[PDB]
């Protein structure tokens, strides 16, 4: 019984590749397109709500999530890996930073932390890589707006935009076309959503697109009211409505 | 085959290759005979030196005052089994003042012997034995085999050409077992039995290996000059 | 692969029966038992003229009543002679006595199968454990990696052995002195040794009841073959 | 923890993960330790395809165990860190516990007991190394030089060589090196070793190291143009 | 058991190599190039990044140059993500010696731990080396201005000038051409980038393709100063020396 | 080939023993059908006992994990109650530690997360299971959560599981289609067993009796499972329709 | 406070002649001012031509007493049958007894 | 493939190899049965005289857990004991919080977890046997059986081993005969009958019976043996039926 | 134990340390030497718990030793010091803490400059000019304070370390059976034989 895998299921072949950090980045390839790009006063991250039946409720689903009120991400790749990524995140963001200092980890931080978790699967004994590749949206007050890509081998780079998955080498064609550093967080949405549209298939709307921004401080979304110095979470999902009012305008 | 490179394995006709194969060094050992009577309980065991100039290597071992046994196949492994033993039936006189039943005994071994053959990386025991008591119902003789499997029987014997003991034995069953307060003419009767099992090679004195068990009679094992009485 | 504490279908241990490969590679090592005392004598076999010989210690004491010669991995003995050393000195701690031969060896046979998935694999050389007690007098010992030991007359181990141990059945009785014995071991080390027989590439060693146990200086030694090429020139 | 038995008998009777530790140090640069009467000499090649070295800062091939042994060796470098390290914390130990710095032969037998230690423990790899160990015991005049491998081994000798051509230069010690008189002085013995690692060298220039160590803790390395007058010395008598 | 899936990361093959040690050297070998430069009055640390696009944000980025303390930086050839996890130990290492001893850690001692800590994972527990070549750049009051290389093997040496990662053998024949001992640092600067230049795998050489580092005493008086360029003073010593 | 034994990448980025898992769901060749009503939810799952010597009552694929939360399961039995079992200890322990019942969807989450950590880690398997979970939530109302052996996990509207799933999937779908909403909009939840036996029948096309069938009903604050009798009053009322 | 320690009375007394010893003691044992028993044996064949007595608190006798005997058993199991001599049965009992030197068998023993 | 080497693993089918294999020594071992009776449970097994010198009654196969509950099985007799011993500890320690006996249901399922976590890593073997067992407790009497998997049901009547469609089939006539429901003391009878029925399938040697049982009524709801005039009459009503 | 001091003058370092050893009414030993050299150029006098002083002593010393030949290089007194210091500091919240205080005299070679360090059994270390460890402070701070000048030269600090012994042997109740005394400066270490 137990463990008895404490020796690497990762390593180097004779050619130098690491097998299963690139059949990871494989399973990644074959994930559905999600993208994110930063504006000057906000970043925007997103990606496609494809749907396992009609009649499963795609709402309960997340593929968007906030790891802290101002850091939120999105993935490509294997769902459930993401799901167990985002539990640890939300927790190393305090155990090894809130608890700490009082604040929440500033966006390279917790990027560091998440890369970290990932590179110990790609090295530990007895596990495989995670099968992911992570794009994280942040703000903090002394970097300001950031976008980081996390890859299944534990490195990351910071992007002005970019994508991943299925779609990810059109996608980074067409963003490199329309980016420019003086895009106003509007402008970022609606690029995201012209991108998104060429990877997407069948129906196109509010209901099959997750997105969500980095952006303003929201006091409406804060639960209470009292302490100046709090302003409330700067990561707001999108609604289902909001996404379609700017369809129509596209 | 594909299915021996550890106990932990099944064969597809539901085999177990280690355990068979631990069964196997048993019958390269040196035969050794159980039996008794409902008064004692005998073993006589064919020691194997390793040339003219060697030891008899021993097959009896003392357990307990009231119990002890004759080994086939790996000593070390005989040796662990029946420091085990030593110490359940030191536990039950020390914790409860009672003589630990060679039944009791028996399933003890099985237990031991039977962990070390669903686990990775152990092995099973490669070794054979034949416990002997006289207890609170009387005379005992056991065989142990370490696939586990512990059985109580009038008579037997394990060990390299064990089966002419084994059917002598199934023959004189009738007279043997009504060898009551006698204790020589039991003895008698397994050195016959293991007479069976000889080839090219007789009785000698530094050769042959005797332990009695019963009522009035302490576990006590015979050697050398002890043992001319019967050859 | 397959498992460290694997059986072979005819029931042995593979990496035990492997053990004894190694050991028939080692250098020769010879024993006799007398009443006058235990001889053990082993070659030494210098891998090269520069190294010095008396650095060579394949006779080793365990305690002053017992003493041990080796034969295979070498290296692997180390921790063999410092658990029988052990095991020695802290039976008389607790009994205020001398530790007899037998028990020294059941004890350092223990060792020898506490391997697999412990230590990681079974001791790559053979023991011949010598000594004497009160019990049962002047005893000789081979303890295999098996976990088995036997008590002999005589007994030969490592690369000559086979040659060797019929050498002895024709030469062993029970009346040898320990004159007859010490040169014995000389000559059937002679016979077997690779390269030419004299007192720096063989030595010699004893344990009595009296003197307790004892390595031959080389000049003891010289003698002995001197003695030895006299005895056997004169027939 | 790894468990595995890395280092097992094959059914030769050889542990071929010892034997390929021998390997190794096979490829490792040649080393070679000679003693004299009153001196051992440590000896070490070092490889020139190696230009833009800093030797102030590079690791020094020789290493004090403690102010009067030396330890040399050939094989892996990163494995040696770790056998010198032990040597180092054993030979503190041994003073404070004993009252009495370690004699050479037990520096020596404690070195070769790690190795040996790393050649039946599961879930390790046996030692990419040999050693040469040499020095003085306290208080005392005669010198030492022993020799350890992967195995565990470990023996004395009146000179030896490990490493790549150790074969060649063994050879030349054989044939260079009498017992009855060993080299006289400090200048006799460091010839000696030069010379023979001038049979497998090249040119001897930033090619040799010399250590050479006398009693009572007096332990010094030789400069380039120390050496070099023994190589130029040496050539010039050649020419015959 | 689970021995059937066991690669054996720590074993010796016939002819006495570290297999996992090699095939690491051979990951490392297609690492953007990085080159450390020693000067009598100063390091150069020059690296080339794994290719870029357009879209990467280049100022806030941090791949190949690493800051260890104070006093000492590395350059990186391998798996970032595994050197991060080397360099956070180097770090807490540094800062274990200032806290024992009140004095900063000598660029050797910090230097050995690290290799030790790689030799380690080619001996004993079975897991995968890391697959990481550094350049050390450091300053102590002892032996000055010093450079290292450290490899997956855990075996360190100290350089006057050195290459790791791509094409190395190539650079370093550059190097030994055109070092000298007595060189200044701007002269090994120029050298520095003038060795990429001609052995990158690019069409040519940019600032968004470079992170390039000093550690002059420069500052004022017996003091050390690290200065990890930004993408702006990169484009300006890349025209200063005229390669763009 | 060792790729496929244990839970590591294969060249294209699968995980076939995860793949395999999902073959075993089948084995026992028994379909499963969950839908909701306004009240309620209500999972209904085949039941064949093939030998005359077991006890009918003892063949089960529907657990009451807590006294709010009903799973069925799709796959062999022993790691189905294997995974029933821990999630009784997890919805008890939960309620101990949090001061509140678990709920449908976290408890879902949770077994996801533990199939996870089995497709991740080497050592440990996956449970050849497919895990349906039902309740009426305090906060959500009626819920229907699935798991499977990848980790993976979702609400629905309603669901099926088995080897004729697509033919009930496509059924169900064709209702909602038509019916414009979420659910059953019905009152009585007998009315909702009874449009889920129905729906049932028309998707398999084959009849049952009493002993062909077993239902479970998660209901406010309480689920449970129906009898024999139950079962035959809510098939009588079908016949008669 | 729980006190681990108890004296049950009695005393004990050894004398050897040429050939000869002995070893005597009373048969009563009390707590306090009460009986317990006027025949309640302390003086014990241990087997090998060994007499002991561990007199003092009786639980603790006893359970040296017992662990002895058992020494004597292994004694013969692991050294060939040997009979134990009354020098090597002395210091065994010493390292029983200062086994327990930080909670010590409340005994003054005789044998 | 190779699928089939390595415990915990699934083939393409969705099958662990190594469970099936551990039923071929299961099917390889002797008969056992256990009949579910009116207010009891009654257990039988065939146990091979493979030579004159076993002693008779002597190397008994049967095994109580804890005071109302019987365990028989077929295969590996010593994985049998070992899972038995596991039954013991878990019944011991259910009794010690709760005090009351372990329910039959609930003890079924302590064995069911134990083999099936037996299947879920390499490291281990799974179970070689079919073990039949059973009992009395508040709710009445319950006949289980489990097998190697972990799958375990409630049942009627039971059967395993060599023997075991021969059992089966005669179990299936009772079980048709008899809707109303089998006395304690017939199905004693019965189970002695359909042991030597099913003794067709191992005729080479012949076998020792043995008998147990819990009934409300005629054992009080504990477990116990059948020996001497019971056992002899239960005996012979099945020497009259295979004549 | 009990009596240490040290003096820092112009160019060395001096301790002086006591020559008993008492253990309850007897003096064991008139000629104990309370110092360990822990590197050529570095001295440390230690007062305090019986058995503790040494071990500890001992303890670090063969710590500095080791440093020595693993480095090839002698630490300076200031890093001795605090490695010194952080030990007594694990200790005071060991199981057992050691009671031991210590003077630490070393020139540092580097700075061409004699440094005496304080450090008692907290872990409490402070660089002074002179220095005294349990009740020998009482009298000879201020006996210090008045005669001591920085740029007095060893023979200086010697006459003024002559004043402190004096005074401590007029007015101190125990006899602690005179000094034994030791200089440190560039030249390393060595013992006055006579004072």
């Amino acid at each position: 019984m137990t463990d008895r895998y404490s020796f690497s299921l990762t390593t180097f072949s004779p050619s130098g590749k690491l097998g299963q950090i690139d059949y990871a980045l494989t399973a990644v390839k074959q994930g559905v397109t999600s993208l994110g790009i930063k504006a000057t006063n906000g970043v925007v991250i997103a990606t496609e709500k494809k749907s396992s039946s009609p009649l499963a409720m795609s709402e309960t689903l997340s593929k968007v999530s906030l790891l802290t009120p101002d850091i939120g991400a999105v993935y490509s790749g294997m769902g459930p890996d993401y799901r167990v990524l985002v539990d640890k995140s939300r927790k190393v963001a305090h155990t090894s930073y809130k608890r700490i200092y009082g604040e929440y980890p500033p966006t390279k931080l917790l990027v560091s932390e998440v890369a970290k978790i990932m590179q110990e699967a790609t090295q530990s004994g007895g596990v495989r890589p995670f099968g992911v590749s992570l794009l994280i949206a942040g703000h903090d007050e002394f970097n300001g707006f950031s976008l980081y890509q996390v890859d299944p081998s534990g490195s990351y780079f910071p992007w002005k935009a970019t994508a991943i998955g299925k779609g990810s080498v059109a996608a980074k064609t067409f963003l490199e076309k329309r980016w420019n550093d003086e895009l106003e967080l509007e402008d970022a949405i609606h690029i995201a959503l012209l991108t998104l549209k060429e990877s997407v298939e069948g129906e196109f709307n509010g209901d099959t697109i997750e997105l969500a921004i980095i952006g303003d401080e929201n006091p409406d979304l804060l639960g209470y009211t009292g302490i100046p110095t709090d302003k409330g979470p700067r990561f707001r999902k999108l609604t289902s409505q909001e996404i379609n009012d700017r369809l129509e305008a596209l | 085959n594909n299915y021996d490179g550890d106990t932990v394995t099944f064969s597809p006709t539901g085999r177990l290759f280690q355990v068979e194969y631990a069964l196997e060094a048993i019958k390269q050992g040196s035969v050794t005979v159980g039996l008794r009577s409902n008064t004692h309980a005998v073993l006589v065991a064919l020691k194997r030196n390793a040339d003219e100039l060697s030891s008899y290597q021993k097959k009896i071992i003392k357990c307990d005052e009231h119990m002890g046994l004759s080994l086939a196949g790996l000593a070390p492994d005989a040796r662990v089994l029946s420091n085990y033993l030593r110490q359940q039936c030191n536990y039950s006189s020390l914790v409860f003042n009672r003589k630990l039943a060679v039944e009791r005994a028996g399933h003890l071994l099985c237990d031991k012997a039977q962990k070390n053959t669903q686990s990775y990386g152990g092995r099973p025991y490669g070794v054979g034995l034949l416990i002997i008591g006289y207890d609170k119902s009387g005379a005992h003789l056991l065989e142990f085999q370490p696939s586990g499997n512990v059985t109580e029987l009038y008579g037997t014997a394990i060990g390299a050409r064990s089966q002419g003991a084994k059917t002598y034995l199934e023959r004189t069953l009738d007279t043997f077992i009504k060898i009551d307060g006698n204790p020589d003419e039991l003895i008698k009767a397994g050195v016959e039995a293991i007479s069976q099992s000889l080839r090219d090679e007789s009785l000698t004195v530094d050769n042959l290996s005797i332990a009695i068990v019963g009522k009035d009679t302490p576990f006590t094992i015979y050697d050398g000059e002890a043992v001319a009485k019967y050859i | 692969d397959r498992g460290v504490s694997t059986f072979s279908p005819e029931g042995r241990l593979f990496q035990v029966e492997y053990s004894l490969e190694a050991i028939k590679l080692g250098s020769t090592a010879i024993g006799i038992a007398t009443k006058e005392g235990v001889v053990l004598g082993v070659e030494k076999r210098a891998t090269s003229p520069l190294l010095e010989s008396d650095s060579i210690e394949k006779i080793v004491e365990i305690d002053r009543h017992i003493g041990c010669a080796m034969s295979g991995l070498t290296a692997d003995a180390r921790s063999m002679i410092e658990h029988a050393r052990t095991a020695a000195v802290t039976h008389n701690l607790y009994y205020d006595e001398d530790i007899n031969v037998e028990s020294l060896t059941q004890s350092v046979c223990d060792l020898a199968l506490r391997f697999g998935e412990l230590m990681s694999r079974p001791f790559g050389v053979a023991l011949l454990i010598a000594g004497h007690d009160a019990d049962d007098g002047y005893q000789l010992f081979h303890a295999e990696p098996s976990g088995t030991f036997y008590r002999y007359n005589a007994k030969a181990i490592g690369s000559g052995s086979e040659g060797a141990q019929a050498e002895l059945l024709n030469e062993w009785h029970s009346s040898l002195t320990l004159k007859e014995a010490e040169l014995l071991v000389l000559k059937i080390l002679k016979q077997v040794m690779e390269e030419k027989l004299d007192e720096n590439n063989a030595q010699l060693s004893c344990i009595t009841k009296q003197d307790g146990f004892k390595i031959y200086d080389n000049e003891k030694t010289a003698e002995l073959i001197k003695e030895l090429k006299e005895k056997e020139a004169a027939e | 923890g790894y468990d595995r038995a890395l280092s097992i008998f094959s059914p030769d009777g050889h542990i071929f993960q010892v034997e390929y530790a021998l390997e190794a140090v096979k490829r490792g640069t040649c080393a070679v330790g000679v003693k004299g009467k009153n001196c051992v000499v440590l000896g070490c090649e070092r490889r020139s395809t190696l230009k833009l070295q800093d030797t102030r800062i590079t690791p020094s091939k020789v290493s004090k165990i403690d102010s009067h042994v030396v330890l040399s060796f050939s094989g892996l470098n990163a494995d040696s860190r770790i056998l010198i390290e032990k040597a180092r914390v054993e030979a503190q130990s041994h003073r404070l516990t004993l009252e009495d710095p370690v004699t050479v032969e037990y520096l020596t037998r404690y070195v070769a007991g790690v190795q040996q230690r790393y050649t039946q423990s599961g879930g390790v790899r046996p030692f990419g190394v040999s050693t040469l160990i040499a020095g003085f015991d306290p208080r005392d005049d005669e010198p030492k030089l022993y020799q350890t491998e992967p195995s565990g081994i470990y023996s004395s000798w009146s000179a030896q060589t490990i490493g790549r051509n150790s074969k060649t230069v063994r050879e030349f010690l054989e044939k260079n090196y009498d017992r009855k008189e060993p080299p006289a002085t400090v200048e006799e013995c460091v010839k000696l070793t030069v010379r023979s690692l001038l049979e497998v060298v090249q040119t001897g220039a930033k090619n040799i190291e010399i250590t050479v160590v006398k009693p009572d803790s007096d332990i010094v390395a030789l400069s380039s143009e120390e050496i070099n007058q023994y190589v130029t010395q040496i050539e010039q008598e050649k020419q015959e | 058991g689970s021995r059937r899936y066991d690669s054996r990361t720590t074993i010796f093959s016939p002819e006495g190599r570290l297999y996992q040690v090699e095939y690491a050297l051979e990951s490392i070998s297609h690492a953007g190039t990085a080159i450390g430069i020693m000067a009598s009055d100063g390091i150069v640390l020059a690296a080339e990044r794994k290719v870029t696009s357009t879209l990467l944000e280049q100022d806030t980025s941090t791949e190949k140059l690493y800051k260890l303390n104070d006093k000492i930086a590395v350059a990186v050839a391998g798996l970032t993500a595994d050197a991060e996890i080397l360099i956070n130990t180097a770090r807490i290492h540094a800062q274990n010696y200032l806290k024992t001893y009140n004095e900063d850690i000598p660029v050797e001692i910090l230097v050995r731990r690290l290799s030790d800590i790689k030799q380690g994972y080619t001996q004993h527990g079975g897991l995968r080396p890391f697959g990481v070549s550094f350049i050390y750049a450091g300053y102590d009051d002892r032996y000055g201005y010093q450079l290292y290389t450290s490899n997956p093997s855990g075996n360190y040496t100290g350089w006057k000038a050195i290459s790791v990662g791509a094409n190395t053998s190539a650079a370093q024949t550059l190097l030994q051409m055109d070092y000298k001992d007595d060189m200044k640092v701007d002269d090994a600067i120029e050298l520095a980038l003038k060795t990429l230049s001609k052995t990158t795998d690019s069409s040519a050489l940019t600032y968004d393709r470079l992170e390039f580092a000093t550690i002059r005493k420069g500052a004022n008086d017996g003091e050390v100063y690290q200065k990890i360029f930004k993408p702006q003073e990169i484009k300006d010593i890349l025209v200063k020396t005229g390669i763009t | 080939g060792y790729d496929r034994h244990i839970t590591i990448f294969s060249p294209e980025g699968r995980l076939y023993q995860v793949e395999y898992a999902f073959k075993a769901t089948n084995q026992t060749n028994i379909n499963s059908l969950a839908v909701r009503g306004k009240d309620c939810t209500v999972v209904i799952s085949q039941k064949k006992v093939p030998d005359k010597l077991l006890d009918p009552t003892t063949v089960s694929y529907i657990f009451c994990i807590s006294r709010t939360i009903g799973m069925v399961v799709n796959g062999p039995i022993p790691d189905a109650r294997n995974a029933a079992l821990r999630a009784k200890a997890e919805a008890a322990e939960f309620r101990y530690k949090y001061g509140y019942d678990m709920p449908c969807d976290v408890l879902a989450k949770r077994m996801a997360n533990l199939s996870q950590i089995y497709t991740q880690r080497a050592y440990m398997r996956p449970l050849g299971v497919i895990l349906t979970f039902v309740s009426v939530d305090e906060e959500l109302g009626p819920s229907i959560y699935k798991t499977d052996p990848a980790g993976y996990y979702v609400g629905y509207k309603a669901t099926a599981t088995g080897p004729k799933q697509q033919e009930i999937t496509t059924n169900l779908e064709n209702h909602f289609k038509k019916s414009k909403i979420d659910h059953i909009n019905e009152e009585s939840w007998e009315k909702v067993v009874e449009f889920a036996i129905t729906h049932m029948i028309d998707a398999l096309g084959t009849e049952f009796s009493k002993n062909d069938l077993e239902v479970g009903v998660a209901t406010k604050d309480k689920f449970f499972t129906l009898s024999a009798e139950n079962i035959e009053e809510r098939l009588v009322a079908i016949a008669e329709q | 406070q729980f006190n681990p320690y108890g004296d049950n009375g009695g005393t004990i007394l050894g004398i050897a002649g040429e050939d000869f010893a002995v070893l005597a003691g009373d048969t009563r044992n009390i707590t306090d001012y009460s009986i317990n028993s006027r025949y309640e044996p302390k003086v014990f064949d241990c087997g090998d031509n060994i007499v002991m007595s561990a007199n003092g608190f009786a639980a603790d006798g006893d359970a040296l007493v017992k662990r002895f005997k058992n020494s004597v058993k292994w004694y013969h199991f692991d050294h060939n049958d040997k009979k134990l001599s009354i020098n090597s049965a002395a210091r065994n009992i010493q390292h029983l007894l200062y086994g327990k030197r930080f909670f010590p068998y409340y005994v003054h023993t005789i044998i | 493939t190779g699928y089939d080497l390595s415990n915990s693993v699934f083939s393409p089918d969705g099958r662990n190899f190594q469970v099936e294999y551990a039923v071929k020594a299961v099917e390889n071992g002797t008969t056992s049965i256990g009949i579910k009776c009116n207010d009891g449970v009654v257990f039988a097994v065939e146990k091979l005289i493979t030579s004159k010198l076993l002693v008779p009654q002597k190397n008994v196969k049967i095994q109580v857990v804890d005071r109302h509950i019987g365990c028989v099985y077929s295969g590996l007799i010593p994985d049998g004991r070992h899972l038995v011993n596991r039954g013991r500890e878990e019944a011991a320690s259910f009794k010690k919080l709760y005090k009351t006996p372990i329910p039959i249901p609930a003890f079924a399922d302590r064995l069911g977890q134990y083999v099936q976590a037996h299947t879920l890593y390499n490291s281990v073997r799974p179970f070689g046997v079919s073990t039949i067992f059973g009992g009395v407790d508040k709710n009445g009497a319950h006949l289980y059986m489990l097998e190697p998997s972990g799958s375990y049901w409630g049942y009627k009547g039971a059967a395993t081993g060599k023997g075991r469609q021969s059992a089966k089939a005669e179990l299936e006539k009772l079980v048709d005969h008899h809707p109303e429901g089998l006395s304690a003391r017939e199905a004693v009878k019965q189970a002695a009958k359909i042991i030597y029925l099913a003794h067709e399938d191992n005729k080479e040697k012949d076998f020792e019976l043995e008998i147990s049982w819990c009934s409300l009524s005629e054992t009080n709801g504990l477990h116990k043996f059948v020996k001497g005039d019971l056992l002899q009459e239960a005996i012979d009503f099945a020497q009259k039926e295979i004549n | 134990m009990d009596i240490i001091l040290g003096i820092r003058v112009q160019d060395s370092v001096i301790l002086a340390s006591s020559k008993a050893v008492t253990r309850g009414i007897s003096v064991l030993k008139d000629s104990d030497d309370k110092t360990r050299q822990l590197s050529p150029h570095t001295l440390m006098s230690f007062a305090g718990e019986a058995g503790d002083t040494v071990q500890f002593a001992e303890y670090i010393q063969a710590n500095i030793q080791l440093y020595s030949i693993r480095e090839d290089y002698e630490l300076s007194p200031q890093a001795v010091s605090s490695f010194v210091r952080q030990e007594l500091a694990k200790s005071i919240r060991s199981r057992r803490p050691y009671q031991v205080n210590v003077l630490i005299g070393g020139y540092d070679k580097k700075k061409n400059k004699p440094e005496l360090y304080q450090i008692d059994y907290l872990g409490t270390k402070v660089e002074l000019p002179y220095g005294a460890h349990g009740y020998s402070g009482f009298y000879t701070f201020s006996l210090l304070d008045h005669h001591y000048r920085p740029d007095m030269t060893t023979e200086e600090g010697l006459d003024l370390l002559k004043l402190c012994v004096q005074e401590l042997e007029k007015r101190m109740p125990m006899d602690f059976k005179g000094v034994i005394v030791k200089i440190v400066d560039k030249d390393g270490i060595r013992q006055v034989d006579d004072f």
